[PDB]
């Protein structure tokens, strides 16, 4: 839940995994978290650090 | 009933390029679980790529690395795979699959993609 | 240096009514001088109203008396206002500056209102 303040999760893989398991890289209903920035200057004024 | 439409798929040359589009209609248009899956002749379906919709984040199997694009869209509610540099191995139906929340998998109806020089 | 963002303006017919939103990001969240201005084409900058952030208290101009109606969120941190009556010389770019503890007028890019029946 957006973690707690003093929390310190490094976690990797999958949040959980659910129902789905992991098959392979990430599978049918699974996702990879710990996504890069990215950032640009223009796509968003107020979206950026 | 949840029905899926595929189109663009065909015979094309060894080391050519497609254009595959698959729409959803509706779906509750809101889903975190799609992707594509083939199913070789003889062999079992498996994974090639995904798309996640909450934003334009990418994600592709180790065997078809840069090669292949996948690109989605909000308004148009479609999503669409293009193809480099196909290997007579690719020749196989794909699936785009829809998994809406707290709900089992959907599927389609696929289209045949040869790749032959034929 | 401040983040304003304005949004929603465009060509209206004369005597329309818009909606304008103006989302003030952070701000120091100590705010005593929330305001909009308006730059007429020739026209020196003037001000036109303000709304305070620790009352109800919307003063305004003599030109937008009953017309103009202008309104903020605590909870939201953001500045609407609500048009009525409009006539050709209202075609103009507007503003909403954001004055703070040291914060000046804390200025953005507006947007351009069109009031024209073209």
């Amino acid at each position: 839940s957006n973690l707690k303040p003093f929390e310190r999760d490094i976690s990797t893989e999958i949040y959980q995994a659910g129902s789905t398991p992991c098959n392979g890289v990430e599978g049918f209903n699974c996702y990879f978290p710990l996504q890069s920035y990215g950032f640009q200057p223009t796509n968003g004024v107020g979206y950026q650090p | 009933e949840v029905q899926l439409v595929e189109s663009g798929g065909g015979l094309v040359q060894p080391g050519g390029s497609l254009r595959l589009s698959c729409a959803a209609s509706g779906g509750t248009f809101s889903s975190i679980g799609m992707g594509w899956f083939r199913q070789a002749p003889g062999k079992e379906r498996e994974f090639v790529a995904a798309i996640s919709w909450d934003g334009g984040a990418t994600a592709y199997a180790d065997s078809v690395k840069g090669r292949f694009t996948i690109s989605a869209d909000n308004s148009k509610n479609t999503a669409y795979l293009q193809m480099n540099s196909l290997k007579p191995e690719d020749t196989a139906v794909y699936y785009c699959a829809k998994e809406d929340v707290g709900k089992p998998f959907d599927w389609g109806q696929g289209t045949l993609v040869t790749v032959s020089s034929g």
